[PDB]
């Protein structure tokens, strides 16, 4: 609930999002989480054209590690850059399956 | 067996003869060389590490 | 021409601009079955020959 | 129609060598794994050539031993080879357990459990295998880590006499060791390929820790090469520490006859073991000493259940990285603490080594992994 | 123009695999006995005089 302590937490918060090293990648924040099944449907439910960037930027990323290099500093994700696409669905998800276990435990 | 007889399966043996001249080369020279046969060894100019 | 050509012939010209060579590949969608380029550049030549 | 897909042995071959699918983009630290593989062999191989000269007798164990080394012409080659790989096989063990580690490999939770058990296969091969030589050391190893059985409540020396063959240790217990030393090899062979079959429907895990459908390739062309050159790395790495220094990584006195009744000073067990062994130097009680060494190595079982974090890898989480990298700093400390003699600086750093090594894995782990979930925003 | 030496020795021999396992046996069979000659030669020149080969002048034949 802090104010100014509030965009110090953006400051820090950028900070160690720097300190990823995903962004040396391209990579958007969504790619880099773990595919359990959950994310797996959450995947699944999305937009062709959004699945289809997130599968070649996830290609680009791999190819990158391959030669073990990195991404142009002009190309590297900034952190207002991003968009956090996957966030919406994978609550979906994530929250059916709260329903389905409350359900089930009744 | 008896339809392996043929004209075109002598053209073909008669094509992979050579294959099988280097083959045997390959595998009699190895095999002279991994036992270091003393006999066949010695006849060549320069390997003489048998005494 | 052509009735001089020979089986002979046909094993010399074709080990000579085909056998062990570098080939140009192409391939239009949904790929993915097919074989990297080593695994052709590879197929380009026997080791029993 | 190739072939490969006919014959029922080309089609095994074909899934688990020449076909395959693996991540493109694997580094250098998962071709441990199948140096592993290969270090196995040599295990065999060159101990085969051991026991055609070795007797199991406590009155002849040694000068058998001097007769291999001696009178049987090329031994003492094999006697090394023998001997230094085995540290080389818990060297790559080791680096292997850390790749798994570290790049959330974990998660793959039924092979890391075919995992930890075969670690207990090999350590307990190891070991009886350390026995063996009957030395000095080795006798006395044998003596130590054999009553640690007799810790257990109530069946205790029943046990550990059932252990020995006999009152004591003598060779009779020389003898079963030689022969669970020849057969457990094999057993960890059946369970590594209980491993990698576990292992192949999922696929091997890569570095970035996203899935790498979109980029899969066979493994022939390539990671053959890459296996092939990390090969003759290690056969490198070994026959340099073979033919120029045989010696450090193992220890004078056992050299010296076993002695019953004499008692050998540092005692200290080969260094493998050690950092386990400072556990046992570091809690006052028997069995609670017997019960943090057996925590020490099953607590590997507990790490899935304590992950956290929404990702594998540490590679994208600096923070975890660097408690990772403090873990095998005490790691270091612990393994340099087996080596020494109790006194006040040792005994404190010690304690306080093997207490940080339990909480360092059971409390800040998941918590700086939490932290690091809060700082990203989901 | 003119053919490369590694191009003469391509396709006189490289072609064709069989007789590149044989070039490749005969050059083990050379190899062999000048890598051990060689190396031999070499350990016997950091230490000379150490050696009891060399040592044996002092009491043999007689
Ligand atoms: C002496 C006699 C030598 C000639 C034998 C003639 C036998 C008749 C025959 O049909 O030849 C088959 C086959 C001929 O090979 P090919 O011409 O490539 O045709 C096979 C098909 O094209 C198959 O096509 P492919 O694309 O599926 O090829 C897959 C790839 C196979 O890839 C691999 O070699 C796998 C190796 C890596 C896996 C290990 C991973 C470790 C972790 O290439 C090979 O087939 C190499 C075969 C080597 C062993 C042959 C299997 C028999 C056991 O046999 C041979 O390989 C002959 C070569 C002899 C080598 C020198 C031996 C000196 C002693
Ligand atoms: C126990 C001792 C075991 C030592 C490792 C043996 C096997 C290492 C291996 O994976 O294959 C070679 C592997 C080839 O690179 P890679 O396949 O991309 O491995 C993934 C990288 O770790 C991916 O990470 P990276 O791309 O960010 O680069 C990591 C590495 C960068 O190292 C490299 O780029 C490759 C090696 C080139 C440097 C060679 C220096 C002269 C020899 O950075 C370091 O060197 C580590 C920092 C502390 C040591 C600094 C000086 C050591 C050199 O090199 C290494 O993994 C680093 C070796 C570290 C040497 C020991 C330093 C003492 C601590
Ligand atoms: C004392 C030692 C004697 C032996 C000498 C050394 C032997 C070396 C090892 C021999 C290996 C043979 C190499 C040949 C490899 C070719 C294999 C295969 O590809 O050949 C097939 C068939 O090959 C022939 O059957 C055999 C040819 C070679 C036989 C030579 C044998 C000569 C022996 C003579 C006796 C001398 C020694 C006797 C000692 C007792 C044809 O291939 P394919 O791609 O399908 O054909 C086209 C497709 N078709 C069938 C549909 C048309
Ligand atoms: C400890 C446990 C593991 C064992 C230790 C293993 C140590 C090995 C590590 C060293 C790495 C070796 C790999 C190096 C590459 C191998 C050579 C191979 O690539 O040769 C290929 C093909 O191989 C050879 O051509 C055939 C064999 C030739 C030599 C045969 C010698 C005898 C070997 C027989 C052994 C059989 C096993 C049983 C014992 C008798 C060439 O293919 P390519 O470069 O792409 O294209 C060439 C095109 N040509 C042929 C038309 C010119
Ligand atoms: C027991 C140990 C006894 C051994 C005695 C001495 C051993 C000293 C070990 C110290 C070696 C550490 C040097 C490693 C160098 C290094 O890791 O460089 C940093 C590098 C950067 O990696 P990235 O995140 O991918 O960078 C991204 C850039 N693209 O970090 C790594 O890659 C290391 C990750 C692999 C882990 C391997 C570490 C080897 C030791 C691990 C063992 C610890 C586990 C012990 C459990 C055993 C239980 C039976
Ligand atoms: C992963 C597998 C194996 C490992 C890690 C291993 C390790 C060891 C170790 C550490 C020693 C102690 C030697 C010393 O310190 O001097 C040893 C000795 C011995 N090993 Fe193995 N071993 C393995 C498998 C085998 C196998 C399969 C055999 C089959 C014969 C074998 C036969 C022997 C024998 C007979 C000795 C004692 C002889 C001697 O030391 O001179 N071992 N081994
Ligand atoms: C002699 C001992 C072992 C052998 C021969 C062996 C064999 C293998 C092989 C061949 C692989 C293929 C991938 C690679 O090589 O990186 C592999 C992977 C793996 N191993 Fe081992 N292993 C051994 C010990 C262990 C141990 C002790 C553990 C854990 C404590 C373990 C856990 C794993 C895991 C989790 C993978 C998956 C790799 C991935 O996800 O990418 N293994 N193992």
């Amino acid at each position: 609930a802090v104010s100014a302590s509030g965009k110090w937490l953006d400051g820090i918060r950028k900070w160690y999002y720097n300190a990823a090293g995903f962004n040396k990648l391209g990579l958007m924040r969504d790619d880099t989480i773990y595919e359990d099944e959950d994310v797996k449907e959450a995947i699944r439910r999305l937009p062709e054209n959004l699945y289809n960037d997130r599968m070649f930027r996830i290609k680009r990323a791999l190819d990158l590690n391959l030669k073990h290099q990195i991404l142009p500093k002009e190309q590297w994700t900034k952190y207002e850059e991003e968009n956090f696409y996957l966030e919406p669905y994978l609550k979906e998800v994530i929250r059916e399956r709260k329903e389905r276990e409350e359900w089930a435990k009744k | 067996v008896t339809r392996f007889l043929g004209p075109r399966y002598r053209e073909l043996v008669k094509n992979w003869v050579p294959t099988a001249y280097t083959w045997g080369a390959v595998g009699a020279v190895g095999l002279v060389w991994a036992t270091d046969w003393r006999l066949i060894l010695d006849w060549v100019p320069y390997i003489n590490g048998k005494f | 021409r052509i009735a001089e050509v020979d089986a002979s012939v046909v094993r010399e010209i074709c080990s000579k601009y085909i056998y062990d060579q570098c080939p140009a590949v192409a391939g239009y969608g949904p790929i993915e079955q097919l074989p990297d380029y080593n695994r052709i550049r590879s197929g380009m030549f026997w080791l029993r020959f | 129609t190739p072939m490969r897909k006919t014959n029922p042995l080309m089609k095994l071959i074909n899934h688990s060598f020449i076909d395959l699918p693996t991540p493109s983009n694997i580094s250098a630290w998962w071709n441990f794994g199948s140096l592993l593989g290969a270090c196995l062999i040599l295990q065999i191989t060159t101990g085969l050539f051991l026991a055609m000269h070795y007797s199991p007798d406590a009155s002849t164990a040694f000068s058998s031993i001097a007769h291999i080394t001696r009178d049987v012409n090329y031994g003492w080659i094999i006697r090394y080879l023998h001997a230094n790989g085995a540290s080389m096989f818990f060297i790559c063990l080791f680096l292997h357990i850390g790749r798994g580690l570290y790049y959330g490999s974990f998660l793959y939770s039924e092979t890391w459990n075919i995992g930890i058990i075969l670690l207990l296969a090999t350590m307990a091969t190891a070991f009886m295998g350390y026995v063996l030589p009957w030395g000095q050391m080795s006798f006395w190893g044998a003596t130590v880590i054999t009553n640690l059985l007799s810790a257990i409540p109530y069946i205790g020396t029943d046990l550990v006499q059932w252990i020995w063959g006999g009152y004591s240790v003598d060779s009779p217990t020389l003898t079963r060791f030689f022969t669970f030393h020849f057969i457990l090899p094999f057993i960890i062979a059946a369970l590594a390929t209980l491993h990698l079959l576990f292992l192949h429907e999922t696929g091997s895990n890569n570095p970035l820790g996203i899935t790498s459908h979109s980029d899969k390739i066979t493994f022939h062309p390539y990671y053959t090469i890459k296996d092939a050159l990390g090969l003759l790395l290690f056969l490198l790495s070994l026959m340099t520490l073979t033919l120029f220094s045989p010696d450090l990584l193992g220890d004078p006195d056992n050299y010296t006859l076993a002695n019953p009744l004499n008692t050998p000073p540092h005692i200290k067990p080969e260094w493998y073991f050690l950092f386990a062994y400072t556990i046992l130097r570091s809690v006052p009680n028997k069995l609670g000493g017997v019960l943090a060494l057996l925590l020490s190595i099953l607590i590997l079982a507990m790490i899935p259940i304590l992950h956290m974090s929404k990702q594998q890898s540490m590679m994208f989480r600096p923070l975890s990285q660097s408690l990772y990298w403090l873990l095998a700093a005490d790691l270091l400390i612990l393994t340099w603490i087996g080596g020494q003699p109790v006194s006040y600086p040792f005994t404190i750093i010690g304690q306080v080594a093997s207490v940080l090594y339990f909480t360092t894995i059971l409390i800040l782990m998941p918590t700086i992994s939490l932290i690091e979930n809060k700082m990203l925003k989901w | 123009a003119a053919a490369t030496l590694t191009s003469k020795l391509y396709s006189l021999l490289f072609r064709r695999t069989s007789t590149f396992a044989l070039t490749i046996i005969v050059g083990v069979m050379f190899f062999e006995r000048a890598f051990d000659q060689g190396a031999d030669a070499i350990y016997d020149h950091i230490n000379e005089g150490k050696l009891w080969k060399h040592i044996k002048h002092k009491y043999e034949n007689k």
